[PDB]
């Protein structure tokens, strides 16, 4: 199986086995048990055009850290607080995804 | 993403034929109903035909039945009405709609008349294409109340539908309200535009309608002015 | 398009008795004549499975835990037992996995569906005309945002004799692994006395988070018929298992079950001779997990360490000391991002439950190819003349490009 | 085949309330209801499919309710881009039949129009025909009657009126009237009067004018 | 160091913070976002004191540590004490398996009854069953085997004296 996508030139040391961070913890995990190869390259002159490229997004909010694997795609108002949100993204609730 | 286009529509004389099409994308086509859909001027939503896959089950509506007819091409992804001896009645914007979802499969989207046409119009009149008749209705103290004053644009008497009147090339925003064309009993529409302006300044400054008729050439300034 | 036809009228859970079912072949090896051992996640032998009958409609099928994996069999004559909906809400703003057999054909799509309270297949005409026999799913009212699709030959639908079927379900890693056996039985009301090894049908690249499931009956104005399911957990076991002079298993024990079969593990041999054997010392397991940690309310400072204004130079490099706050390093996720982060002595995904003593934190600038002097055991100008760091080293070293802050035209 | 009823209809409110419409049904229907939503000039797009779930970009200020019957539709904290007309629509049984739509209106201080009686231009008058416009300028409630007098008597039939959408600025309405004379009927008759009612005027307001006099 | 934006990657300034700690020897006070429990005692739980995982029971103790004391080590060199980081009370962490175990059968080739030997039981409980013929002896509680008057020579030896045998089955 071949997994593919875009990251900042700084995450690229979160894809291995057994690492911290936001890519490693809300996106994408590598099992400890790891058989396959990372390979990555440098891409700005496909994905960054001169006023900004916002394609690419990110989760920076989750309740728990994803399994190994495991993909989530929910877009659902993250409760940072002590108050729930109702879905309005008001204060002290955020949307999950950032560019 | 996933649309629907029409065409075909326009301008028929009573009790002649017309064919609307219908051309979809991104869907499976042979797993939804189709339907056809129309909306009368100032008026509400009002279904005028459904079709499941294959065309066996055919709804009309009944104030169309025997007269109009569905068709379905699931290979050429399309979707017919071939409408037949036209009333003044039907002068409508119609619209192409999936709704279907087609209980035996395993289909997507949401159950429900989720994704919409365009919309196409068609419009029935034994008129044929006639250009304005223009008359300036002059600022008046009938019309005077205090500080402003209002004067404006007749414009009456054209058949074709999309007509357009400025003031002073684009220049007046302000109290500058075309109304609602009407349509009379002869078939020909008319419309008036008015326009309120400070009553120290009735004839001070200019005040021309700029009558432009697109589906004919017409173009045409009148300067309104206080009564004689 | 949804319909619940559900009736209030309960029920009194029913069990059963799994004597010795549900063993599977842990890997894809060949064995013959042998006695191969193996911790897995299995079913225990002579455990307590749940029994959920299709008759009642007279004068039915809920929302299930997931646990760990489930071992599920039918029984029935016909075919009224289609696919079955796995997931954490069983609803949108999650995506859910769908295994339905419709005709001719098995579909299995992973999305964000909609699924009503009471999915089922509606199917009537399997005699009318006997042609056509249309049907009707009516179980979900959305489906958009798929990931996987697959269409494939159907599962175990060939073919008086019912027809118990067995499944093992377990998801690991991202992944749906399905077992399956089909067995013509001839005795009623239950599950058999035989063996009857699981070959592997399908491991689906899935990857979401599962925790409940249900399964969707077909009726035939709907009547259900008399079939009946059984539904069973998984928990981590040793199993004893023996093959065949031929591959094929022809039986398994599980030593955690029993006094006996401890000794017959740990023999290695399906015979014990008269006698007096020792086992294992006698084991307790826990039955809570707690968790003490000091009386501390404030966060560290994280923005006057990392987002200060001014550092220092490396030949006199700050050190500063921290006390008394919660390390909550989640907080620089938004407005930070380093270029390197190395820790020593612990493990990054351990550092959410430890704490901390005699915490300091040293920082300054230096040029960005002498980062890589930052570390034990290192030789150059910055780790010979300006900065040095123990060959025991405890902690984390963190360093980010500042070009934006510390040069000027 | 099914019918079914919206009770509101024209529906006026302010920005930043509650607002409730109800649909109902002359069948049994489960949960097979659509909400639609048309702004003036545009495709009416789906708001809530199952008669209680929203589509995915929709925002959560409006409801569905829903039985066999009676389901109900609301919107709270009203915002500026939700004024349009609201649909009920059916999913059960083929064919799939409409409400009759809401329209939802902004509320405005009651302000009496502005009235104007034109006489018909020299011009026309030269082509054989007479239009005598009465204009209406500015006004909430729409709700507005405009009685044509000619010599005094109320003239029915030969006239016909339109009016402008709620204004973006003021949220006030505007209406013009035109009555339609042949020149030979115009020069039987002298004075031409224009009476318009309304909530803000205290009793009816006539603008008139007197044929042939400068 | 000059420093201007024009530099090569390798010439530009980079922002170095060193963090370093102790683990698991002594109080501590930084921790992380965990969040804690009650305190259950006489019970077997696994626990987690001020990162320190471990399973077992916790009672109350009479050490007494001295004030920069948080932790308590055996001779083994395992943690058999600690001091609660929130009531600062010292607790024993005693394990939680304990005693032998055997098993007495006439063959499986016979039967399969079994008869239980728990070495380390006084029954007059830590038993995986208790059915019936509960017999205690100087080797530990035999369950599973009926206690007779007779005497014979020995068949299978239990201990302390005292044998066992498929008799009259059972
Ligand atoms: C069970 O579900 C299956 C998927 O939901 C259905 O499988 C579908 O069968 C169709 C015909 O057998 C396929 O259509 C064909 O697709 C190919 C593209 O590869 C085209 O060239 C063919 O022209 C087209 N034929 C027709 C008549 O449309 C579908 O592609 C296929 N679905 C998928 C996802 O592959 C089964 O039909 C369904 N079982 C029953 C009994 O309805
Ligand atoms: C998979 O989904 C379940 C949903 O239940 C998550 O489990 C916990 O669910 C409860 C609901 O009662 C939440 O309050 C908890 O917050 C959930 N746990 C956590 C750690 O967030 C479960 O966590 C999900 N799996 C993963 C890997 O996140
Ligand atoms: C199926 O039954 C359920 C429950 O009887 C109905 O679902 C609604 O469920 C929510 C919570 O999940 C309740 O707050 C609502 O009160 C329920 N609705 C009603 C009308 O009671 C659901 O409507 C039923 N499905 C169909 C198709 O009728
Ligand atoms: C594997 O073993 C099975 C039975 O354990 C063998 O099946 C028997 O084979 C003998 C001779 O080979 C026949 O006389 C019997 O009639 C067979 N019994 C059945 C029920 O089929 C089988 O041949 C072995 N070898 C394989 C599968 O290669
Ligand atoms: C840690 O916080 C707890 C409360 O969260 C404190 O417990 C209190 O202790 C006093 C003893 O002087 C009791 O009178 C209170 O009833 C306790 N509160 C609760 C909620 O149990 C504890 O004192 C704090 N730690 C320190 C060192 O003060
Ligand atoms: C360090 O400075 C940055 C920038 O001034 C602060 O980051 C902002 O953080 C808030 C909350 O996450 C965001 O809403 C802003 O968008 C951030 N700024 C920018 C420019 O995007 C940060 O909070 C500071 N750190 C500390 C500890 O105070
Ligand atoms: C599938 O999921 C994506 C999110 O992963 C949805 O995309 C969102 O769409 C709404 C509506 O335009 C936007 O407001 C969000 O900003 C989008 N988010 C992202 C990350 O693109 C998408 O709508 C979903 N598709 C369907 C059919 O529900
Ligand atoms: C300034 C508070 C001092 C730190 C508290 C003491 C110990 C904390 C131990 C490790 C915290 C890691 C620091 C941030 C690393 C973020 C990882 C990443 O984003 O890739
Ligand atoms: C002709 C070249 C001299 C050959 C010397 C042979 C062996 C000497 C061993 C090591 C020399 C390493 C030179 C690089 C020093 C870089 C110091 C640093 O910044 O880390
Ligand atoms: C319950 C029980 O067994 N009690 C006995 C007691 O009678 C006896 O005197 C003692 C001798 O050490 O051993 C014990
Ligand atoms: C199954 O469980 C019930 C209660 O949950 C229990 O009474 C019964 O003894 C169990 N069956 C077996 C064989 O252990
Ligand atoms: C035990 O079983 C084996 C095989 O079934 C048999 O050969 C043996 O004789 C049996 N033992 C006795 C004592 O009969
Ligand atoms: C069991 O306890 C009794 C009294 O408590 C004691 O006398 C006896 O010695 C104990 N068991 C043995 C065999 O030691
Ligand atoms: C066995 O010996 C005991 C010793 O007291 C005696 O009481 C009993 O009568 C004897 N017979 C039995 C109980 O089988």
């Amino acid at each position: 199986y071949a997994d593919s996508f875009v990251i900042r030139g700084d995450e690229v040391r979160q894809i291995a086995p057994g690492q911290t961070g936001k890519i490693a913890d809300y996106n994408y995990k590598l099992p400890d048990d790891f058989t396959g190869c990372v390979i990555a390259w440098n891409s700005n002159n496909l994905d960054s055009k001169v006023g900004g490229n916002y394609n690419y997004l990110y989760r920076l909010f989750r309740k728990s850290n994803l399994k190994p694997f495991e993909r989530d795609i929910s877009t659902e108002i993250y409760q940072a607080g002590s108050t729930p949100c109702n879905g309005v993204e008001g204060f002290n609730c955020y949307f999950p995804l950032q560019s | 993403e996933v649309q629907l286009v029409e065409s075909g529509g326009g301008l028929v004389k009573p009790g002649r034929s017309l064919r609307l099409s219908c051309a979809a994308s991104g869907f499976t086509f042979s797993d939804y109903y189709m339907s056809w859909i129309r909306q009368a001027p100032g008026k509400g939503l009002e279904w005028v035909s459904y079709i499941s896959s294959s065309g066996s089950t055919i709804y009309y509506a009944d104030s169309v039945r025997g007269r109009f007819t569905i068709s379905r091409d699931n290979a050429k992804n399309s979707l017919y009405l071939q409408m037949n001896t036209l009333r003044a009645e039907d002068t409508a914007v119609y619209y192409c709609a999936r709704g279907g979802w087609e209980l035996r499969s395993l289909a997507g989207g949401y159950y429900g008349m989720d994704v919409w046409g365009q919309g196409t119009t068609v419009t029935v009149s034994s008129a044929s294409t006639k250009g304005p008749s223009v008359f300036p209705l002059a600022p008046s103290s009938k019309s005077t109340s205090g500080g402003t004053a209002a004067l404006g644009c007749l414009v009456k008497d054209y058949f074709p539908e999309p007509v357009t009147v400025s003031w002073n090339s684009g220049a007046l925003t302000s109290g500058v309200h075309t109304f609602p064309a009407v349509l009379q009993s002869s078939g020909l529409y008319s419309l008036s535009s008015v326009v309120t302006v400070p009553s120290s300044s009735l004839g001070t400054q200019t005040y021309i309608c700029n009558v432009n008729h697109k589906p004919s050439n017409t173009k045409v300034d009148k300067k309104v002015e206080p009564k004689s | 398009q949804c319909v619940n036809l559900t009736t209030r009228t309960q029920l009194p859970p029913a069990y059963t008795n799994s004597f010795t079912r549900g063993v599977y072949y842990p890997d894809k090896v060949f064995r013959s004549s042998v006695l191969h051992s193996t911790q897995d996640l299995f079913l225990p032998f002579f455990s307590n499975v749940t029994w959920f009958h299709a008759i009642h409609v007279s004068g039915d099928n809920p929302v299930l835990p997931f646990n760990d994996g489930v071992y599920f069999a039918s029984t029935e004559k016909s075919n009224i037992i289609r696919g079955w909906i796995f997931g954490t809400t069983l609803d949108s703003k999650t995506q859910s996995l769908l295994i339905v057999n419709n005709a001719t054909n098995v579909v299995i799509k992973v999305c964000e569906f909609q699924f009503c309270n009471d999915p089922f297949l509606g199917v009537y005409y399997h005699k009318n005309n006997k042609s056509w026999m249309e049907s009707e799913f009516r179980v979900y009212s959305s489906a958009n945002n798929c990931t996987f699709e697959y269409v494939s030959q159907p599962f175990l639908m060939d073919l008086n004799f019912k027809n118990l079927r067995e499944f093992v379900f377990k998801n690991i890693d991202g992944y749906f692994k399905i077992y399956s056996k089909h067995t013509p039985i001839n005795l009623v009301r239950d599950l058999p006395q035989g063996f009857s090894a699981l070959e592997p049908l399908v491991d689906l690249p899935i990857g979401i988070n599962i925790t409940r499931f249900q399964t969707l009956l077909a009726l035939h104005g709907w009547t259900a018929g008399a079939a009946a399911y059984y539904v069973g957990y998984l928990q981590p076991r040793t199993f004893l298992l023996k093959y065949n002079e031929n591959g094929t298993i022809t039986d398994a024990v599980d030593c955690a079950l029993d006094p006996l079969s401890e000794t017959k593990c740990t023999l290695k041999s399906f015979t014990v001779e008269k006698g007096i054997y020792q086992t294992s010392n006698f084991r307790v397991q826990p039955t809570e997990s707690i968790v003490r940690f000091p009386n501390i309310t404030n966060l560290c400072p994280f923005g006057e360490v990392f987002n200060a204004t001014r550092f220092a130079s490396v030949y006199a490099w700050n050190r500063k000391r921290i006390s008394n706050c919660v390390a909550d390093y989640s907080v620089l996720y938004n407005s930070a991002s380093f270029s390197t982060f190395k820790c020593y002595g612990v493990s990054p995904t351990k550092l959410n439950d430890l704490c901390f003593t005699n915490v300091y934190a040293d920082s300054f600038v230096i040029r960005g190819d002498e980062v890589r002097q930052i570390a034990p055991g290192q030789t150059g100008k910055i780790a010979d003349y300006n900065y040095k760091l123990p060959d025991d080293f405890t902690g984390c070293v963190i360093a980010w490009n500042s070009n934006n802050l510390d040069s000027k035209v | 085949d099914i019918v079914m009823t919206q009770t509101p209809f024209t529906l006026s409110a302010s920005v930043g309330d509650r607002v409730t419409i109800t649909c109902r049904a002359s069948q049994g229907i489960r949960n097979d209801l659509g909400w639609y939503q048309q702004k003036p000039g545009k495709a009416p797009k789906c708001l809530i499919y199952a008669a209680s779930s929203l589509l995915s970009g929709v925002p959560s200020r409006f409801s569905g309710s829903g039985s066999g019957t009676e389901f109900t539709l609301t919107i709270s904290s009203l915002q500026p881009e939700d004024f349009a007309t609201y649909y009920c629509l059916q999913h059960n049984s083929y064919p799939w039949t409409f409400g009759q739509g809401t329209k939802l209106e902004i509320k405005r201080t009651v302000a009496a129009p502005s009235v104007f009686i034109f006489p018909p231009s020299d011009e026309q008058l030269k082509s054989g025909t007479a239009s005598v416009v009465c204009l209406l300028n500015n006004f909430y409630p729409r709700e507005a009657k405009v009685q044509w007098k000619v010599d005094n008597a109320l003239q029915s039939g030969n006239s016909q009126e339109s009016v402008t959408e709620q204004d973006s600025k003021d949220s006030t309405y505007s209406l013009s009237s035109t009555l339609t004379l042949s020149k030979a009927d115009y020069e039987k008759h002298k004075v031409y009067a224009c009476e318009v009612t309304h909530q803000g005027l205290s009793s009816p307001v006539t603008k008139s004018f007197n044929r042939g006099e400068c | 160091y000059g420093f201007q934006p024009t530099n090569g990657v390798g010439y530009q300034p980079y922002r170095v913070v060193v963090l370093s700690f102790e683990l698991l020897h002594a109080p501590a006070t930084v921790c992380g976002p965990k969040k804690s429990t009650n305190l259950v005692k006489n019970k077997c739980v696994n626990f987690n004191f001020n990162g320190l995982t471990g399973t077992g029971v916790l009672t109350e103790s009479n050490k007494k540590f001295l004030p920069f004391q948080q932790f308590g080590r055996d001779i083994a060199d395992t943690t058999d004490a600690v001091r609660d980081p929130q009531t600062l009370e010292i607790l024993d962490i005693t394990p939680c398996s304990f005693g032998g175990v055997s098993v007495i059968t006439p063959g499986t080739n016979t039967s399969n009854q079994v008869a239980v030997l728990y070495q380390d039981v006084n029954c007059t409980w830590r038993v995986y069953s208790t059915g019936s013929n509960v017999f205690q002896t100087r080797a530990g509680c035999l369950i599973g085997a009926e206690h007779v008057n007779n005497s014979y020579e020995c068949d299978i030896p239990i201990g302390a004296g005292i044998c066992a045998s498929y008799q009259t089955q059972s």
